[PDB]
């Protein structure tokens, strides 16, 4: 395993959170 | 606590490359996930390369192909792999270290970053 | 509460694909 299931997770939730963040400043 | 220190940045001719470097100090959580970061000035932070205990990785798109994020064999130390460099290659280029226990929660630790300058004519 | 947080990721991972999704062509 669950630890490694945790850190997929985490590892694509901080790509989204970057990605929103760029998304976010750029069109607004 | 975690503390990290890059290095390996500095100037370079365009067409270069180079290997960054990532130290971590202090305790190597479970779950953890290693990620570099850069940031041009004036411009926002950007996420470019993410890799998990089990060295599972995880590219931006746009880096995907030019840039690679790895861990050493024995040392506790991450780097990535900047090829190809462009003058839209200078930023100041962060190693950061994130997850979660069950212990004490959330955390998030930053480096203190290495500055890339790429030079042309 | 390992499950509890892989839970709780999902939600938040699937909220941020649908700020991404619509931020895009917006």
């Amino acid at each position: 395993q669950l630890e490694d299931k945790v850190e997929e997770l985490l590892s694509k939730n901080y790509h989204l959170e970057n990605e929103v963040e760029r998304l976010k400043k750029l069109v607004g | 606590q975690v503390q990290l220190q890059e290095s390996g940045g500095g100037l370079v001719q365009a067409g270069g490359s180079l290997r960054l470097s990532c130290a971590a100090s202090g305790s190597i959580f479970s779950i953890n996930v290693m990620g570099w970061y850069r940031q041009a000035p004036g411009k926002q932070r950007e996420l470019l390369a993410s890799i998990t205990s089990r060295g599972s990785t995880n590219y931006a798109d746009s880096v995907k192909d030019r840039f690679t994020i790895s861990r050493d064999n024995a040392k506790n130390t991450v780097y990535l792999q900047i090829n190809s460099l462009k003058p839209e290659d200078t930023a100041v280029y962060y190693c950061n270290s994130r997850g979660w226990t069950t212990t004490r929660g959330d955390y998030d630790y930053w480096g203190q970053g290495t500055q890339v300058t790429v030079s042309s004519g």
